[PDB]
C-alpha cells in the first residue's frame, strides 16, 4: 500500500505565488513512477490535467498554465512539488496529486487553492 | 506371419504432433503461485463442519485490442530511437506506404537531424519483416536511419485508465479517450499536444496496398520513444462485479483465532475471513452473484450429496483476504444427523450446541484438514523447485496448453506459443560450427516457415518440438557423440555431429518392468575411440 | 459499484508474514533421510496379516543448556587463537568486565606474548557485538590482539559423558562433573589442571554491568583453543528407556526369509525383526512401555476398527534393526472372520492353519504391500533430488517450521532460524555495485534490526523472506532487467537495478485454468532496447 | 537399565547393503519415456463405458549371446586400429594364446606394417586384463603395437538380420548365417571373402590355457575395425507374434473424433484406435492371444468385479497406434444395469440406446477420465525433470533394480551394474590431491576387488554405494570441511579432507516432527577458523 | 518412415552397359547408412548379394561381379548408383536396393534388368 | 562398529617397565580421535584417568604419573601405546583403553598390571 500526503494549499490575492507538495511513503518511489502529476477540479467540471511527468524525464502542462507553473521532484525526500507563480482567479479549485506505477494507482486527498 | 504386416502398416501412423515457436515473454503478463505455509496442529480449531463452497473473485473484464507502433532508429556509432510525428503517419505512411529519410534526435541535450547515408530528404518504402509472425506483422525501410512500423497486441483492465502493449510498456491514457462527448472525460496523463484523433480515417495495408472500404475513428499518441495508434470504439457496457472462479466439491470450515478458516483437498489456498456474513443482497442488485451461487450449490449437492447428506440451511456469504468472496452451505451427513435427533428428543441452531457431539466432530474433521495441509505443502515444495528448472513445461502443465514462460524474479512471466506444421520444418545435415572448429551446436539446426509459401527462417531445435530463433546452444566437440532428439511425433538421430535418419516413436523400446529389460539389456563395454 | 470499494478496502489487509535470518548450520545437529530400496515381488512372503502397531525408539533424553566461551585472537600477519586462563576470567572478566592486553601464543614451537599495538599490559573493557542475535549474545574488546566472550547453546545426550557446542565442537567431559560428592565420579578426559569449579560464584552481565542476586556453582574448563564455562546443577532423575515415536493407523505383517517384515502407507520405512517376541515384561518394570502400548492400541482401535474388525489376541512385542521396538496387535476384518468360523464348523490358533483361506489372503494383502512399496520409492526419489536443490525448503517442509539447512555430504545439517518483524526491514534503492561498474547484485540489498531499538545490520534479500548477512549474490549488469521479489506478504518491484514500488499479493494475477489466461495473455513482442 | 544393552547389541546388526560398479552405457540399449499431453476437456467424447483390458505388443523375442572381438592397436604419435586376420586367430591365438608383433595398417592411403618397438616379427603372449570384471573378460599383449582380445555380450531381435555388440556397434549379418544347408539363405551385407566358418573347432581358454572337451562350429567375420567371432547354433523355433504386456485392472473407453480413446489410472499411455474390431481369429491360429486374453480377463473379473458388475458381452479386439493390440471387455455396475432394466420394462444392444441414461454416464465417467489425465501430466512433468538431474536413480526406481543410465539426448541409454561385496572395499585415509596442493577430491578415494582374491582396482566413492573407476571428481580445498558419505549400510566421516571413522546408520538422528527436533536443535553459531 | 525411389532398369544386349539408381527421402541419409547395397533375385534362388557399402568407406562385391560393376553415392542428391559394364546374359534378374541405419531397415521395389 | 584389541599387560617387580598397546580396527582411526587414553580401576574406586590425548596434539597425565609414563600413537599401525617406566606397587590394577570420535565411544577389554 502507498500513501500520498499532500500539503501547501491556501489562499492568496491575484498575482501571488504558491508551492504545492505531495510526499509519498517508502512503498512507492516517485522518481520511478510511470506518471506523476496534479489534477484540478472546478465546480462545473471533472478532473483537468494541470501538470505531469509522464516518463522519468518528460513533462506536460495545460495550455492555460504553460509557462506559469513548474513541476519537479526530489528523490531523496521522495516528494514532488508544483511551483505556481503569478496566480489568476481562474486558478481557484481543488488540486489532487496522482502517482501510478505500472498499473498500480494512487490519489491524494485534494488540497484547496483560491484566488 | 500376417499380424506383423498389419503391425508394420499401423506403425506408419504417426501422431498429430506439431512444432511450436515460443518467443521470450516481455513481462506484459505475470502470474504468481502458492508458497508452502505453517501447517496447523490437530488440537487447534473449533466448530468444524463440512459443506459446499463457490468462490468468486473481482471481475476485471480484460479488453484486448490491436495497436500499431511507429518509430525511427538512428545510428549516426551513436544509437538512438525516436517517434514518428502524426503528419508523417497520416500524410506519408498511411497515404503512400513511405517514410522520410530524415529523423530528429537529441545529442548532448541539443536537437539534431539525421539522414539516411547523409543523403537529402527523400521517401523510403516500407517492406514486410522476414521473421515476423502472421499475427504480429511488421514493416521497415531497410534490410544510418531506419523507419519501423509494428502491429502489436494491447490489453486494458477495469477501470480502463491505462493499457499495456505486448512490448511490456504501459500507456497512461484510457483506450476509450477521445474528443467525443462521452470520451473527453476519460483518463489521460499526457498534454493535449501529444494526442490527435482522426474521424473518417481510411486505413491502407502496408502489404497489399489496398485501402479500407469503410471509415473509422483513429487515435494517435506521441510517447518520447514511439507513437502509438489504435481504432477508437465506444466503451463496453457494464458487467457483474464478480466472476465465478471455483466450484468446491467439499470444503471444511473451522473457527480459529476469532476467524473462519476454509480448506479443501483441491484448492491449495486456505481462505481466511471474519465470523460475520456479508450483506450481499444490499449490493447484488439483479442477483449477479446470488443466482450463480444458488445454481452451483444445488447442482453440486444433487450430483453427489443428494442421498448421503442434509443441508443445514440457506447459503451464507463471506469476504476473504485478497479479492475473494465465498458462498457456503454447510452439510450434515445422515449418520451425524441422527446423533442430533437422539439428543434433541430429550434445526440448524443445534449444530454447535451438543459439546460431546462436537468434540468428536472436531477431532474427526481436524484429522482430515491437517492431512490435506501437510500433503499440499509437499506438492507445492516439489512443484516450486521444478518450476525454476523448466518454467516452459510447468507453465504449460499448469495451464493445460503450450505457453512460453520466464522466471522474472519470484513471479512467472507468460506468453502464447505459435504452432508450426511438421511438414514446414527441415533439419540441417550437420551440427558443427564451421567458423569455430573446436565447437559444435548442442542441439540440431533447422530451417522452417510459418505458412506453406513463406520464406525459410533459420533456427535451432529446442526441447519437446520447440523451435528457437537463435542458434546459440553450443558445446566443445567431443569424440563418440550419439544423440536422439524429439522431432515431430518421432526422433532424429545424430552421430558424430552429423544427421543420419529419423525414427518413429515405435522404433525405440518402452520400459515398464525389470522383466522387459532383463531380456534386453547388456553389460555395456566402452570401446574408447581414437 | 459499492462492492469494489469493500474489495479495495479488504485488499489492504496483509498476511501475518515475517522475515527470517537463517544462519549457516555448523554440524552440531545432523539428520538422515531414507533411501529407495529394492522392492519385493508379490509372490514373496507368507502368513500375511493386518494389524495396529506402536513404534518406540531409544529415549536419548537430550539435555540443553547454555555455555560461555572465552578466547583471545592474535594477529601479530601471523594468525593465532588462544584460551583465556581462569584467573583472567574470574578476577578481570567477571569481576570488572575487562581483559588484559597481553596474550600468550606459540610460534615455531616456542611460547611468545602479544600486545595491542605493541603497547604495555593494560586492562580493556568488552563491548557487545553489533551483528549478534538477542539470544546468542557476545562481546569483544576491539572494533593486534582481541579478547572475545560468547554465550552459546550446548547439548548433552544419554549417558551424558560429553556435550557439543553450537560451534560444532565437542567437549569430552560430563556436564554434571564437579568436585561435589555425587559428581567426582562422572566422566572426564582432561587432567585435573585443566578444570576448575567455583562454589558461591556471582555472575556480572557484560551488558548491564549488574551483578547477580544469588550464588551459583560455576564450572570452567581449558581447551587448547578456548576456555568454556557453565553453571553446574545435579544430574536429572532417570526416565523411561524408550519413547513412543509413531502410532500407525494400520500395519501389514508378513513372514519373509525367516523374519517378519512390517510395512504401512504412512511410514516410509519398513521394519525387519525375528519371529520370536521380546520378553518386555521382565525389563519394563513399572510398565513404561506396556501402559502406553495398550492405551494407544485401544485408542486407535476404538477410533476406526471397532465397527468392522476384531482383535486376534493380546499385544505382542518385537525388536527391529536400528534402535526400534514394535508393539503389534493383529486384526481380522468381520468378512474374513466369517471364513474362519465356517471352516471351523466341520480364536487366534486358527489363523495360519487354513491353507485354503490363507492362500487368498497372502495374494490379497501382498497386492497392497507391493503397491505401497513401489509408491514410496517414487516419492523418495523425487524428494531426495529436490533436497539437493533447496535444502532450506525441504527441511522446513519436512519439519513444518522454518529451519536453516546444509547438505554436509550425504546427511543434512540443521539449525533454528530467527524471526524478524516486517516493519524492522528496509529495502535499499539500488542493486548496482558502486565500485565495480560492470557488476550488479542478483537480489535486493536490505537493512534491518532484530529489535525495535537495535542497530541497523546490512544484508541481502534471500528467497521467501530470508535475510542473509552476506551481500555476495552477484551478476553482470545485463540490459532490460525487470524483477519482482517476495517481500513481507507482498512483492517489491525492481527495474533496471533500481527500486520502484511495493505490490500487494492481490495486484498479481493468479492462474487456475487456460480460460483465465486466454482472456489475459498476449503474443509478447520484444523491443530490444539500445 | 538392561534394555539399553539389547538396543546397543541390535544396533550392530546393520542391513545387507552392497556396493555397485556402474559402467557408462554405450547406447546398445536405449529406452524412451512418456511425454505430457493436452488432453480433452469434460464436454468431449461420447458413449463412455468402463471395462477390463489386456494390452499386448509385438513379440520381438530377443536372442542374447557371447561374441569375441579381436584387434590390434598401433601408435607408430599416430594412433590407429586394425582387425586381426582369421589365420592369426586360428593358428596363433586359439592355438597358443599368442599374437604376431606385426600389424598391417594404412597411412596416406598406402599400406604400412608396424612392429612392437621396431623389433622383428615375433610371437607375443596374451595376459588377462587387470580392470576387467569376471563377466566381460579381456586380454592383451602389453602393459608401439598391442594385440587385444575381448569377450562381450551381443543381442539380435526378430527377424534376426543383425546383431548389436556391447560396444554399441552393429554387425549387418544374421547370427544364424553359415555355410550349412539351412543357413546360407540368412541375411548378410558382407562379401564372402570377409566371412569364415570353422566346423569342428576346439576353443582354448586364454586364462586357464585349457583346451575344450567338445567340438563346435565357429563363425568369424572381418569388419574394418576388428574381427568378430561367435559360436553358431541353428535358429530357435518360432514363437507367437504377440506378448502380454499389461493386465489393466480397470479401463475406460470413449468415442471421440470417430475413434476410440482408452485410459486408466495406472497406464500413463492413452491408446487410440478405430471403431472397428480386428479380425484376430483369422490370424491367431492356435489362440496364442485369444487364450491369454480370455484367461486374464476372467482372472481380473473374478478378483474384483465378480460381485459388483456384469459383463456386457464377449471380449473385443482393437489395434492401436504403435505396436499395440488391446483386448477389452466392457462392464456395467449392478446399480447401472437397473436403469437399463427399468427402461426396457416399457443385453449388450441396450448400452448406447437410452440417451438420458448415457447423458448421465458421459458426464459421470468423463469426470474421472479428465481427473486422471491432469494427475498423470503432473507426475510426468516432475518425473521427467528429475530424470535429467539423476538418470541413475530415476532409471533404477522405474525398473526396480540397480542400473547404470545416461541421457544420450532425449532418449535414455541403460546398462547393468556389477555388485561388489562390502568386505572387498577399502577407503583411503586422505582426499587431498598430493600433486596439486590447492585441489582436493569431492568424494572419498577407494580400493576394491570384484572377487575375494582379485587384484585391487583404484576408484572413487560415488553416490549411494556406487563405485566409480575414474578419480575425477575434484574441488578447491576449503577450511572447515566436514562430510558424512554413505558407505555400506552406514556412513563414513571425513574432517579436513582426512578419514576419521565409520558410523552405524543408527548413530544419526532420524527426522519425523518438529517436536523431535525442537528438543535437539541448537541456534548454530559459526566459529570461522584461521 | 523412409522410402527408396528406384530407377534405371531395362533391356540391354550382351557386352553393353547400364546404370541403376536408388534415391532416398530426406528422412534417411544414405551417406550415414550402416550398410547400403543391391541384391539380385533369379528364378532358382533367394536374394544374392551384388554390391554393397558395409561401412561409410568399405565396398563389397560378388565374385562374378568384382571389377565389372561399381557402387557409389552422392550425399547432395541423397542417392546411390550401381554402374554396370560388360553385361552378360547371366546378369538377368530383379535387382533390389537396400539401406539400413542402426537396426532400421528399408527395401526398394525391385527393378528388372535383362540381357 | 569399532573394536579395540588391547595387549601388553603382565607383572614385574618395583622399578620395572611395561608397554601397553591398543590397536584399532580400520573403522576407527586413532590419530583422528577426539579423545584417546588409558583408565585404571582399583579395588576401592571407579575408573581413574591415567593418560589421554584430548585433542589431536594435546596430552594429559594423572598427578602421580606425570613424567613417569608416556602416551603415543602410530597412524600407520592404527595403534596407541602407553610406555610405563619406574613402576611402583600403587600402579597395580586393571587398565582399560578408550577412544571416542565425536559422540561415538569405545572401550577395550581391560588388561591387568601388577607390581
Ligand atoms: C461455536 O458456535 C456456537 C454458535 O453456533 C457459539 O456459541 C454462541 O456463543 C456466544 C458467545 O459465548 C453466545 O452468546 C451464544 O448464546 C452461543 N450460541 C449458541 C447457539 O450456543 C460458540 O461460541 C462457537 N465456538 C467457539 C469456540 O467460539
Ligand atoms: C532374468 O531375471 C530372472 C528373475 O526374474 C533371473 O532369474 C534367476 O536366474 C538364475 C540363473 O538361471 C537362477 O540361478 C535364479 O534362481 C533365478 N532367480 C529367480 C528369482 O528365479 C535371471 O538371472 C535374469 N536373466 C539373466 C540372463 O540373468
Ligand atoms: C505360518 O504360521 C504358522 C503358525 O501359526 C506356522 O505353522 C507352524 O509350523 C511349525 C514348523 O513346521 C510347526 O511345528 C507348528 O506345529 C505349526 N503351527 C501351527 C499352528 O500349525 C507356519 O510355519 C507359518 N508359515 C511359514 C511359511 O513358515
Ligand atoms: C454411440 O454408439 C451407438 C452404437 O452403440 C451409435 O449408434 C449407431 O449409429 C449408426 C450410424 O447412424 C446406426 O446405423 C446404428 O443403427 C446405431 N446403433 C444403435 C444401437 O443405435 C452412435 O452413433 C454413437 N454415438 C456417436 C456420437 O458416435
Amino acid at each position: 500500500q502507498v500513501q500520498l500526503v499532500e500539503s501547501g494549499g491556501g489562499s492568496v490575492q491575484p498575482g501571488g505565488s504558491l508551492r504545492l507538495s505531495c510526499a509519498a511513503s517508502a512503498s512507492g518511489r516517485l522518481s520511478m513512477s510511470g506518471a506523476l502529476g496534479w489534477y484540478r477540479q472546478v465546480q462545473g467540471k471533472s478532473r483537468e490535467l494541470v501538470a505531469t511527468i509522464t516518463d522519468r524525464s518528460s513533462t506536460n502542462y495545460a495550455d492555460s498554465v504553460k509557462g506559469r507553473f513548474t513541476i519537479s521532484i526530489d528523490d531523496a525526500e521522495n516528494t514532488m512539488y508544483l511551483q505556481m507563480n503569478s496566480l489568476k482567479p481562474e486558478d481557484t479549485g481543488v488540486y489532487y496529486c496522482n502517482a501510478r506505477w505500472r498499473g498500480m494507482n494512487v490519489w491524494g486527498k485534494g488540497t484547496r487553492v483560491t484566488v | 506371419a500376417t499380424l506383423r504386416a498389419h503391425l508394420r502398416e499401423i506403425k506408419v501412423e504417426n501422431a498429430d504432433a506439431q512444432f511450436y515457436v515460443c518467443p521470450p515473454p516481455t513481462g506484459a503478463t505475470v502470474v504468481q503461485f502458492e508458497q508452502p505455509r505453517r501447517c496447523p496442529t490437530r488440537p487447534e480449531g473449533q466448530n468444524y463442519t463440512e459443506g459446499i463452497a463457490v468462490v468468486f473473485k473481482e471481475n476485471i473484464a480484460p479488453y484486448k485490442f490491436k495497436a500499431t507502433m511507429y518509430y525511427k532508429d538512428v545510428t549516426v556509432i551513436f544509437e538512438d530511437r525516436a517517434p514518428v510525428p502524426f503528419e508523417e503517419v497520416i500524410d506519408k505512411i498511411n497515404a503512400k506506404g513511405v517514410c522520410r529519410s530524415t529523423a530528429k534526435y537529441v545529442r548532448n541535450n541539443m536537437e539534431t537531424t539525421a539522414f539516411h547515408r547523409d543523403d537529402h530528404e527523400t521517401d523510403m518504402e516500407l517492406k514486410p519483416a522476414k521473421v515476423a509472425t502472421r499475427t504480429s506483422r511488421g514493416w521497415h525501410t531497410t534490410d544510418t536511419v531506419n523507419c519501423i512500423v509494428e502491429e502489436v497486441d494491447a490489453r486494458s483492465v477495469y477501470p480502463y485508465d491505462e493499457f499495456v502493449l505486448a512490448t511490456g510498456d504501459f500507456v497512461y491514457m484510457s483506450p476509450f479517450y477521445g474528443y467525443r462527448e462521452g470520451s473527453h472525460t476519460e483518463h489521460t496523463s499526457y498534454a493535449a499536444d501529444r494526442f490527435k484523433q482522426v474521424d473518417g480515417f481510411y486505413a491502407r495495408d502496408l502489404t497489399t496496398k489496398a485501402r479500407a472500404t469503410s471509415p473509422t475513428t483513429r487515435n494517435l499518441l506521441t510517447t518520447p520513444k514511439f507513437t502509438v495508434a489504435w481504432d477508437w470504439v465506444p466503451k463496453r457496457p457494464a458487467v457483474c462485479t464478480m466472476t465465478k472462479w471455483q466450484e468446491v466439491d467439499e470444503m471444511l470450515r473451522a473457527e480459529y483465532g476469532g476467524s473462519f478458516r476454509f480448506s479443501s483437498d483441491a484448492i491449495s489456498t486456505t481462505f481466511t475471513t471474519n465470523l460475520t456474513q456479508y450483506s450481499l443482497s444490499r449490493v447484488d442488485l439483479g442477483d449477479c452473484i446470488g443466482r450463480d451461487a444458488r445454481e452451483a450449490i444445488d447442482r453440486m449437492f444433487a450430483r453427489k450429496y443428494n442421498a448421503t447428506h442434509i443441508k443445514v440451511g440457506q447459503p451464507q456469504y463471506y469476504l476473504a483476504t485478497g479479492g475473494f468472496l465465498i458462498a457456503y452451505q454447510p452439510l450434515l451427513s445422515n449418520t451425524l444427523a441422527e446423533l442430533y435427533v437422539r439428543e434433541y428428543m430429550r434445526f440448524a441452531r443445534l449444530q454447535f450446541t451438543y459439546n460431546h457431539i462436537q468434540r468428536h466432530v472436531n477431532d474427526m474433521l481436524g484429522r482430515i484438514a491437517v492431512a490435506w495441509c501437510e500433503l499440499q505443502n509437499h506438492e507445492l515444495t516439489l512443484w516450486n523447485e521444478a518450476r525454476k528448472l523448466n518454467p516452459n513445461a510447468i507453465a504449460s502443465a499448469t495451464v493445460g496448453r503450450r505457453v512460453s514462460a520466464r522466471m522474472l524474479g519470484d513471479v512467472m512471466a507468460v506468453s502464447t506459443c505459435v504452432p508450426v506444421a511438421p511438414d514446414n520444418v527441415i533439419v540441417q545435415n550437420s551440427m558443427r560450427v564451421s567458423s569455430r572448429p573446436g565447437t559444435c551446436y548442442s542441439r540440431p539446426l533447422v530451417s522452417f516457415r510459418y505458412e506453406d509459401q513463406g520464406p525459410l527462417i533459420e533456427g535451432q531445435l529446442g526441447e519437446n518440438n520447440e523451435l528457437r530463433l537463435t542458434r546459440d546452444a553450443l558445446e566443445p566437440c567431443t569424440v563418440g557423440h550419439r544423440r536422439y532428439f524429439i522431432f515431430g511425433g518421432g526422433y532424429v538421430y545424430f552421430e558424430e555431429y552429423a544427421y543420419s535418419h529419423q525414427l518413429s516413436r515405435a522404433d525405440v523400446t518402452t520400459v515398464s518392468t525389470f522383466i522387459d529389460l532383463n531380456i534386453t539389456m547388456l553389460e555395456d563395454h566402452e570401446f574408447v575411440p581414437l
